[PDB]
């Protein structure tokens, strides 16, 4: 009895002496002073903040909206900026999306960068004039099947400066919404039952943030007009939650409310004499309309310019009056059309097949030299894996094709 | 079932010594005969599972700066209660397992589970996957202890299942069965064989 | 002088803590891909070593060795308790150090002791010490061999695996399978002091 | 003097005979599109079109402003294309004489010009594609500046020319040459030579150097590591010795040189000499009735480095001043590997044909083995000079690792510096063709 | 967070972490010393030939039949203390309680001796029946540590026991070999001069030896050590006075 | 003729065929007795006339008389050894007892004290042949098994493997040890990693390594080295350790084994290592030739010199090997066979001129060291070269890293 009071409270003195030294060490040895966060050269507006957190979290503060796609977390590879001095080290994370030869400027993901040393910015020439919006839904027209366009008002007068092939992000809230609110025409309704996908429904918890290019032009004033494909659980498997934001735009209707943040984009057009060739897929037709309208309207170029749309059937098809009267007030612009399954009632005489295989036969197999165009793409997944394999067998540089996946 | 998963996905689909490098050391060293490995099998077992379980109890109020002191206070504290079971009641074994008793402590297993679920999750959950690392441990070092015992001595749990020629019998024993280099030979191949069903494991060509 | 030189190549020689002793295998077999970073690894190993296997030497001594307090009292049960938190305590204290005072050599080693707060190789050496007994002199020369056969033993294994870069190894053996072969291998040449005694 | 030691001068057979004579009537020539590293085509021409001299046929799309152009004047009859719609060839039947023209200068206004007035005349007259960048082998950029302008003044290749004869002929062109080329340079100009006595450009910083030994002592390669150790911040660039001519010509009458001496020689040519010739010739009309009869291959450039000149590479390349014609080996043979070799050659002494010192082999396009893994021998040592390490950078070059290749080396090095190591090669690799994929995951990832 | 809340929660976890490990440590030492004394208990009573399974007869047995005594080797004669707790290997190593040997002296190449050792009187009623010798020495891979069992006489020996041992399995490891130890029964350790007279034979002994016994085979480096062994505890520095005492009589 | 039926049989092996799967042994029978008859394709369209084939030829020819006199070595130690130890109708009863020796004496030879050289080599052969075949079949069993499943060409290598492995070890070896020893050697240390040229370690020295620690008392003793039915006779590495210069003796001959006797190779021991004089004739061709080292053997000699003449000027009383000289270290076990012949592997050394000399003077410290000061085993070159197999890429290592330097300094 007597070796156990000992023993106890000698235990208890070494496990105590322990960590009090360690705090003690603690106290002196970190910082808990300040650092401060530089931005492009001028003295005021300049970020401090505590060290706990990183860049993204530090930026987010003092009103710096970087882009922030896929909700952090080192994925999507556009929250990129350009450190002069010291921040912190690269991780092999950010390997993924910057390469040796681009990462000796400086680029590194902000999210993965950590802030607890002063740091030295230079962010990418004037991207401060970026806002957070709340616009007044002005209509949920139904365009096809799955495809659902979204217009938006912008108040008091106010314009989105963007350039065509641009996106802006949407924010909502936590929410609740059921796939029998949606008002989903009779038209496009026969192919829904058949798997009653107004089953489904989705709910989540905290806010969640996502993008989407849009489908008008600058020139086009007071408005943003965007294409929303719905996003269903996959049929392999389908006891998956449905898409979180993708079923929350197609919830909204007529006088709704709903908040968007500034305007990004790197999917925007060459300035050269070349010719162009666009193609598109699905909710491709967004940007594909966005930068035609550009060209002959705004820009009024005189280049040579084709559209190559691929769709399943004729009740897929939209923004067709708009892609006619240009083709008919302009001749350098022409217009073709793809069906995969046509059917009877859409008294379909045209191209019938995958669009890789119209546009080849067609078009690219006779020309005099397709290597010397540009070429402008954005669709389904396998729609730019199989055009992207056709151009590269004729001789096209990666140089070129202007790719924009859907987020991957 | 909730329960029957997450005991028996870490045997085969996610084998702590084969898929998740933590804890080569016992397995290599106490595996030349078989009750020394069925004991400390169950010795992990237990102290993981309870070690996950009291972490899981008090995981709210566990200061940032003194986490591993408390975590590593819990965990010594039952592997010394261990180490005196031992040696009062299995004395000879406790002899041959002598230091890997201890390190019980500095087992990566006992303490990546403590950091990277118990942390996170409630007390009965985290009893559970302590029994199922503590089940994929014992896996890999029963098959590894079963041939080197079998083929190094001619003997299975001390029991003569092969008669040896210095006792009258038929087989000649290997010796490199009882020596350093076979357990890892040993834990090679069977990777090997795991990786050959489940051919997800497979790693990049990098 | 010869007591000491023999007992430092005894410890870095004939008996390995890396390839006999089997302690520290999962950053061993983990951290073994380039020599430069084994190479970081262990100047971290060593310099944890040669300061934890001393100073729990003296606290045993003072504490918890039989009759060190009072006659007929003897702690021996916290040995590991006390072992486990000294070992905790000086890496952490000697990161926070490197950390604030000098960048250059936390940067250099420093980034690899939170893979060394709590690991089997100087857990072991302690136990080894204890169970043979050192004075302060040995428990230093004794720790500090340990950690540089450990550190030859680690980049060795990474030497060989930056050669093994133009084999061609089967799918199912590609990483850990064919990094157990090999240290197996290693084992099989370092069992060539086995019969020295000294 | 620098001296090389570790090389190999190879007795093959049909060395030429160091007189010039004048070659076969030329038809058609034509410009070899897969031979420019990094280049992808944009057409100027069309099959029908009628070019003059020195009329551009394509420029560069990945190096703005690069011209190549016509090297005679006639017609466009062929523009062929293989896998992916690859440039081969553009080819050109000669007929007339048209040709675009420059402006002409004294001989003693050439040291003291504008080196943007060189360059515009270079791009425009298409002289500009002669040069080549170390690293990458690539056609400069044609808003650079180099510091190190090398000129290959000797030859140690198999079967090749000797530069003192086709020098003597047109020292003056040469002297201009130089003199263009020491304003264009920002620094030295280095006329790497053999021993023998060449005409002295008198600018003070065209400096002379002589290299001693055996083959690759003739490289542009080992004179750049010898004297200007390139690296990704120091660029080298390389001519030879009939395209300064060229550029003398070219500034002294204000018209495109197009004459090449070439030497041809090999197994299988009767009489092997030096003949005259124009840039791009037809190489099955080059050699026609001058080859014994049976299966050969012909070949532009050395045995060494080459192109196998077959259909629509059929032409003499840009970079080649020789031609050589070898028989092909497609013969089985009852132990062929265990017989005791008194006609065959090797580095190593496993055979009875070092013992017979002299000797000069009928050699065919024989593999004489199989693929098989490396198993270092010593032979990659025993024939290159440079200072790095051989097995160890092939085995990084093989095995695909782009970074400690660049390390080891790999960035001072073209595909005809390997040529020997692919030659000594137990294993029967190919290495110009690794180190080109090394260099160009390299010049991709930025 | 709070220094206040952080040592309440580290002082109420030391606590009952210390207790329970404390209390269950000071709880079993006496039947961890019991475990631990048991395998000597068994091995001893195995080499003095008595049968004893289980631990209340193992003890049963060594209490009524077994005798602990201390002898001084430098005289030979029985010497009065506490002869069931000794414990001469850690005593060996104390620098007053031993002795330094010297090359020569060092046969065995064990390098130190205490002065005090412990032997074992079987005895048979109140008549000593035997008397056990605990020996030791150095073979080639290991210190082998073993149990010969003397009569009376001095002379003659009625079994041995390697106890402790790590020689390869199959070459040096045969000293735990039945039909091995079986060879010693009936042995001479002394000549007609009383002179050590035991001889590990290389290549086998001739049948009716009182003073050969089987070398190994394969292993001339172990038995090298046992044939040192008993060189040294038969000689004049180990058990060399003890056994004329035990010959002259009285044990 | 053999040449028009090996190409008419060639559609049964395309893709298809009625025996398609077993085409790698096809185009191993193929290539064997015809060239392939191939033309180079890319450039360098000249290739030297060397191949893998002459160098493994030329590996395999060089240990012929090493062979022979281990052959004929091992039959007149047996014959000696027995007429010592029996005679009268205890021969015939104990040559009756033996196929190897009642074989020899029905091909024509004898088993009496009289035997000239014919029938020594032909008692020899009836030890070597079986262990060359056995170790040949099982190797290539594994070596076809591993080129069949993975889709490769069986490639030569093995060829020199197998007797490098069937000539070092003792002559009496068990076949089914053997056996395993070859399979351990080929599947664990080389076919694992790739194949040949692909490994890291002596695939023979890692199967000797096997059977040496497995099964140690059929490859250590007395009893293993003189292939003689009840005789017990130390070799001389083990006769020193024991009493030195003056214990160096032939029990069953009844003289003084001398410096010219190792030398010429009049000694027991492993089957072919014992004739220094025919390893030296056969290192020197091998040498000329250019596929083996001088850089490589003379590390080995300078570190054997130093280290043994440094044992032999500190000295000491107690120790016998630490008066053993560097001439007699040279003619005792298996130092020349493995100086010469299995240092020399190229794939497992080192890669660069100046780490074949560091290579090679470890290979040759270490095996003095395990000679003299480590006192469980009589030698250490399997030991020595296998230890240094693992540090042949850290001497490449501290090559290349000071060859970087220079060239950043840009000076190379
Ligand atoms: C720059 C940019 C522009 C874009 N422009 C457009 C545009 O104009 N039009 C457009 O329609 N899209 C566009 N996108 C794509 C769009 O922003 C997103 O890809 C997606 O639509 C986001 O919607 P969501 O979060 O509701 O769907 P998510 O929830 O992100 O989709 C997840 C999908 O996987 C399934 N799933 C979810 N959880 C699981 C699970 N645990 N296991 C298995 N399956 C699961 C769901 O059923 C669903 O099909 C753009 C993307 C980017 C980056
Ligand atoms: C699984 C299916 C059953 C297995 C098959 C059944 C068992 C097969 C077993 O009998 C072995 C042979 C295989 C060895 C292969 C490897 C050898 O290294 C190849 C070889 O000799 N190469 C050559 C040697 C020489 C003569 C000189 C260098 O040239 C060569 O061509
Ligand atoms: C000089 C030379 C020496 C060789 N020595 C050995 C040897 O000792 N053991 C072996 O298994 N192979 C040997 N080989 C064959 C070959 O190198 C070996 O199979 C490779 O290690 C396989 O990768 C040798 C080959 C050559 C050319
Ligand atoms: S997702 Fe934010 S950086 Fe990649
Ligand atoms: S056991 Fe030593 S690291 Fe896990
Ligand atoms: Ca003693």
């Amino acid at each position: 009895m007597s070796t156990i009071i000992f023993g106890v409270v000698m235990f208890t003195l070494i496990i105590l002496a322990l960590v009090l030294v360690i705090l003690f060490a603690k106290s002196k040895l970190v910082p808990t002073g300040d650092i401060t966060i530089s931005i492009n050269g001028d003295p005021e507006k300049a970020i401090v903040t505590q060290p706990g957190g990183k860049l993204l979290t530090a930026l987010a503060g003092a009103g710096v909206f970087v882009s922030s796609a896929c909700g952090g977390g080192g994925s999507c590879g556009q929250c990129r900026v350009k450190i002069k001095s010291g921040g912190g080290d690269i991780l092999p994370t950010e390997l993924d999306h910057i390469s040796k030869g681009e990462a000796r400027e400086g680029e590194r993901l902000a999210c993965q960068v950590a802030v607890k040393a002063d740091m030295d910015l230079e962010l990418p020439e004037e991207i401060f004039g970026v806002k957070k919006w709340e616009c007044t839904v002005i209509s949920n027209d139904n365009k096809a099947t799955f495809i659902k366009e979204l217009k938006l008002a912008i108040p008091d007068g106010e314009s989105v400066p963007f350039r065509a092939g641009g996106y802006i992000q949407i924010e909502a809230p936590a929410h609740h919404v059921k796939y029998a609110d949606f008002d989903v025409p009779e038209k496009y309704r026969g192919d829904w039952d058949k798997f009653n996908l107004f089953r489904y429904e989705s709910k989540v918890d905290e806010p969640i943030i996502r993008a989407y290019s849009m489908a008008n032009y600058p020139e086009e004033f007071g408005i943003i007009m965007l294409n929303v494909r719905i996003a269903t659980p996959p049929p392999n498997n389908p006891n998956v939650p449905p898409g979180q934001m993708s079923s929350y735009i197609w919830s909204l209707k007529a006088g709704d409310k709903c908040t968007i943040s500034g305007p990004f984009g790197e999917f925007f057009a060459k300035d050269t004499d070349a010719e162009m060739v666009f193609i598109g897929g699905g909710a491709g037709m967004a940007p594909m309309r966005s930068h035609i309208f550009d060209q002959l309207k705004r820009l009024k170029s005189k280049r040579k310019m084709s559209y190559w749309y691929g769709a399943r059937s004729k009740r897929e098809m939209f923004y067709v009056e708009d892609f006619d009267g240009l083709a008919a007030e302009n001749d350098n612009f022409v217009w073709h059309c793809a069906l995969s399954d046509p059917q009877p009632e859409d008294n379909w005489t045209g191209y019938t097949g995958f669009i890789h295989n119209v546009l080849y036969e067609n078009y690219l197999k006779d020309h005099e030299a397709p290597e010397d165009c540009e070429y402008y793409m954005c669709g389904p997944p396998m729609m730019n894996a199989a055009v992207i394999n056709m151009l590269k067998n004729l001789g096209v540089e990666e140089e070129n094709i202007l790719l924009d996946d859907f987020g991957g | 079932k909730e329960l029957k998963k997450s005991v028996l996905a870490p045997v085969l689909d996610n084998n702590p010594i084969a898929l998740q490098v933590l804890g080569v050391c016992s397995a290599l060293a106490v595996t030349t005969k078989l009750e020394t490995a069925f004991v400390m099998t169950l010795a992990v077992m237990f102290v993981t599972a309870l070690s996950n379980f009291f972490v899981s109890l008090i995981r709210n109020h566990i200061p940032n700066s003194v986490r591993i002191i408390v975590q590593m206070a819990i965990i010594a504290s039952l592997v010394i209660v261990v180490d005196q079971i031992l040696k009062a009641y299995l004395y000879d074994i406790s002899k041959q397992l002598s230091v890997f008793v201890g390190l019980i402590i500095t087992n990566c297993i006992v303490m990546g589970r403590a950091e990277a679920f118990a942390m996170k999750s409630e007390p009965i959950p985290s009893f559970i996957d302590g029994i199922g690392n503590g089940l994929g441990y014992g896996f890999v070092l029963m098959t590894v202890g079963f041939f080197r015992e079998l083929l190094g001595s001619g003997k299975l749990f001390g029991l003569e299942v092969l008669p040896l020629i210095s006792n009258g019998g038929w087989y000649q024993p290997n010796g490199l069965m009882l020596l350093a280099p076979s357990a890892f030979f040993l834990i090679g191949f069977m990777i090997w064989a795991i990786r050959t069903f489940k051919p997800e494991q497979v790693e990049a060509k990098e | 002088m010869e007591h000491y030189i023999s007992l430092l190549v005894k410890s870095i020689f004939i008996e390995n803590m890396a390839l006999s002793f089997f302690l520290g295998m999962c950053t061993f077999l983990a951290v073994s891909k380039k020599v430069k970073t084994s190479f970081g690894l262990g100047i971290a190993v060593i310099v944890v070593l040669t300061i934890s296997v001393p100073v729990n030497n003296l606290v045993y001594n003072l504490v918890l060795k039989p009759d060190a307090l009072v006659e007929g009292v003897d702690l021996s049960f916290l040995n590991f308790i006390t072992f486990i938190g000294v070992i905790a305590a000086l890496v952490q204290i000697l990161e926070m150090i490197l950390d604030r005072f000098f960048p250059p050599l936390y940067n250099a080693l420093g980034i690899f002791l939170p893979l060394i707060t709590v690991n089997c190789a100087i857990f072991g050496g302690v136990s080894f010490m204890v169970q043979r007994d050192y004075s302060f002199a040995e428990s230093v020369v004794y720790g500090f061999g340990s950690g540089v056969g450990w550190m030859l033993a680690i980049v060795a294994l990474a030497g060989i695996r930056e050669k093994m870069k133009y084999s061609d190894v089967p799918p199912g053996l590609r990483g850990l399978g064919i990094t157990f072969i090999t240290a197996g291998l290693m084992a099989l040449g370092f069992m060539s002091f086995s019969g020295v005694q000294l | 003097m620098i001296t090389i030691k570790k090389g190999l001068d190879l007795p093959i057979a049909g060395t030429p005979s160091q007189v010039i004579s004048d070659g076969k009537a030329i038809k058609k020539v034509a410009l070899l599109g897969e031979e420019y590293v990094g280049m992808r085509p944009t057409m100027h021409v069309r099959v029908g079109d009628e070019v003059k001299k020195a009329q551009i046929l394509f420029e560069d799309k990945k190096n703005p402003g690069v011209k190549f152009t016509s090297p005679v004047s006639g017609k466009v009859v062929e523009i062929n294309r293989g896998a992916k719609r690859v440039l081969q060839s553009v080819v050109i039947e000669v007929a007339g004489d048209d040709q675009v023209t420059f402006d002409k200068f004294e001989a003693n206004q050439l040291a003291s010009l504008n080196r943007d007035a060189i360059k515009t005349q270079l791009v425009e007259s298409g002289l500009w594609t002669a040069f080549r960048t170390r690293p990458f082998s690539k056609v400069p950029a044609i808003d650079s500046t180099s510091e190190a302008i090398f000129v290959t003044a000797m030859d140690t290749n198999p079967l090749a020319a000797e530069p003192t004869v086709v020098i003597n002929e047109q020292s003056e062109a040469f002297v201009a040459g130089l003199d263009v080329l020491s304003a264009l340079t920002t620094g030295k100009v280095y006329v790497c030579k053999k021993g023998t006595s060449l005409p002295r450009s008198q600018q003070p910083n065209v400096e002379e150097h002589v290299f001693d030994g055996p083959h690759p002592a003739g490289l542009a390669g080992t004179h750049m590591h010898f004297l200007y150790p390139v690296s990704a911040d120091h660029v080298a660039w390389s001519i030879n010795y009939q395209d300064v001519i060229a550029v003398g010509q070219l500034f002294l009458t204000g018209e495109l040189y197009t004459q090449r001496v070439v030497s041809l020689a090999g197994p299988v040519v009767n009489k092997p000499r030096l003949v005259r010739t124009v840039m791009g010739a037809s190489l099955e009309q080059l050699v026609d009735s001058e080859i014994m009869p049976g299966e050969v291959r012909i070949i532009s450039g050395s045995v060494l480095s080459g192109t196998k000149a077959t259909g629509p590479h059929a032409y003499l390349g840009r970079y080649h001043l020789q031609v050589s014609v070898l028989r092909e080996g497609r013969d089985k043979e009852l132990f062929g590997w265990a017989m005791p070799g008194k006609n065959k050659f090797s580095v190593t002494r496993s055979f009875l044909g070092h013992l017979f010192k002299g000797q000069v082999y009928n050699m065919t396009t024989t593999t004489n083995g199989s693929d098989r893994s490396m198993v270092p021998i010593g032979n990659y040592e025993k024939v290159m000079p440079l200072d790095m390490e051989p097995t160890l950078l092939l085995r990084d070059l093989c095995a695909g690792d782009s970074d400690s290749a660049v390390r080891l080396g790999a960035l001072e090095l073209d595909e005809e510096d390997l040529a020997l190591c692919t030659f000594v090669c137990p294993g029967k690799y190919e290495y110009g063709q690794l180190l080109r994929e090394c260099l160009d995951k390299i010049e991709k990832e930025g | 967070d709070s220094i206040k809340k952080t040592l309440f929660v580290v002082i109420a976890l030391s606590l009952v972490c210390s207790i329970i490990v404390s209390a269950a440590a000071v709880g079993l030492r006496d039947k961890q010393k019991e475990n631990a004394a048991l395998d000597k208990q068994s091995k001893i009573l195995q080499v003095a030939g008595i049968e004893a399974k289980g631990s209340k007869q193992i003890v049963e047995l060594f209490n009524k039949s077994i005798e602990p005594r201390l002898v001084d080797f430098n005289t030979g004669d029985f010497v009065e203390g506490d002869a069931a707790n000794y414990d001469q290997r850690k005593a060996a190593k104390e620098a007053s309680e031993s002795i330094k040997l010297t090359a020569e002296q060092d046969k065995a190449k064990i390098q130190r001796r205490a002065n005090v050792g412990v032997v074992y009187l079987v005895k048979d009623g109140d008549k000593t029946s035997k008397v056990i010798l605990p020996v030791h020495g150095n073979g080639l891979w290991s210190m082998m540590y073993a149990f010969v069992a003397v009569e009376t006489d001095g002379n003659t020996v009625s079994g041995l026991t390697y106890y402790e041992q790590g020689e390869t399995p199959g070459l040096g490891g045969e000293v735990e070999n039945p039909a091995w130890r079986a060879q010693w029964v009936g042995k001479k350790l002394f000549d007609e001069n009383h002179k050590p007279a035991i001889k590990i034979v290389k290549g086998g002994a001739p049948q009716g030896s009182e003073h050969g016994v089987d070398g190994l085979s394969g292993a001339t480096l172990t038995s090298n050590g046992v044939q040192n062994t008993f060189d040294f505890w038969l000689g004049d520095m180990g058990f060399g006075p003890f056994l004329t005492k035990v010959r002259d009589g009285g044990l | 003729g053999l040449k028009k039926f090996l190409e008419d049989i060639e559609h049964h092996f395309e893709p298809g065929g009625k025996h398609e799967k077993w085409f790698a042994l096809y185009e191993a029978a193929a290539t064997l007795f015809y060239t392939p008859g191939l033309v180079t394709k890319r450039s360098s369209h000249v290739r030297d006339s060397v191949d893998l084939k002459r160098i493994m030829i030329m590996v395999w020819l060089a240990v012929f008389p090493a062979m022979f006199w281990g052959m004929y070595n091992a039959g007149g130690q047996a014959i000696a050894a027995l007429n010592h130890l029996y005679s009268g109708d205890q021969l015939a009863a104990i040559v009756a007892g033996n196929w190897h020796y009642w074989l020899t004496e029905m091909l024509g030879g004898t088993m009496s004290s009289d035997a000239g050289w014919g029938s020594k080599m032909l008692l020899g052969a009836t030890y070597f042949l079986p262990i060359y075949a056995t170790v040949f079949i099982v190797g290539g069993f594994w070596e076809v098994l591993f080129c069949m499943v993975r889709k490769h060409e069986v490639n030569e290598g093995f060829f020199v493997t197998s007797i490098l492995f069937a000539l070092i070890v003792p002559p009496t070896l068990p076949l089914w040890q053997a056996a395993l020893g070859i399979t351990f050697g080929v599947v664990v240390a080389k076919e694992v990693f790739g194949g040949t040229g692909r490994n890291f370690l002596n695939p023979a020295l890692a199967g000797r390594a096997f059977l040496f620690f497995a099964y140690p008392a059929q490859i250590s003793g007395d009893l293993v080295w003189t292939a003689a039915d009840g005789y017990s006779g130390a070799t001389a590495l083990s006769q020193w350790a024991q009493g030195g210069a003056g214990a160096l003796i032939n029990n069953a001959t009844g003289q003084t084994i001398t410096w010219m006797d190792a030398f010429i190779g009049n000694i027991p021991g492993s089957i072919g290592e014992v004739s220094t004089l025919a390893l030296m004739i056969g290192a020197a061709f091998i040498v000329y030739m250019g596929i083996a080292s001088w850089r490589i053997i003379g590390g080995v000699m300078i570190g054997m010199i130093l280290l043994s003449t440094l044992f032999n000027v500190i000295g000491s009383d107690t120790n016998a090997m630490f008066n053993m000289p560097w001439h007699w270290h040279l003619v005792l076990g298996g130092f020349a066979f493995g100086m010469f012949f299995m240092a020399t592997d190229p794939v497992s050394a080192s890669f660069t001129n100046s780490g074949k000399w560091a290579y090679g003077i470890l290979i040759g410290v270490m095996c003095v060291l395990i000679r003299v000061v480590n006192p469980a085993y009589p030698e250490g070159m399997m030991l020595a070269i296998l230890f240094a197999n693992l540090f042949a890429p850290l001497f490449d290592h501290v090559v290349v890293e000071r060859n970087i330097k220079r060239r950043l300094a840009r000076y190379g």
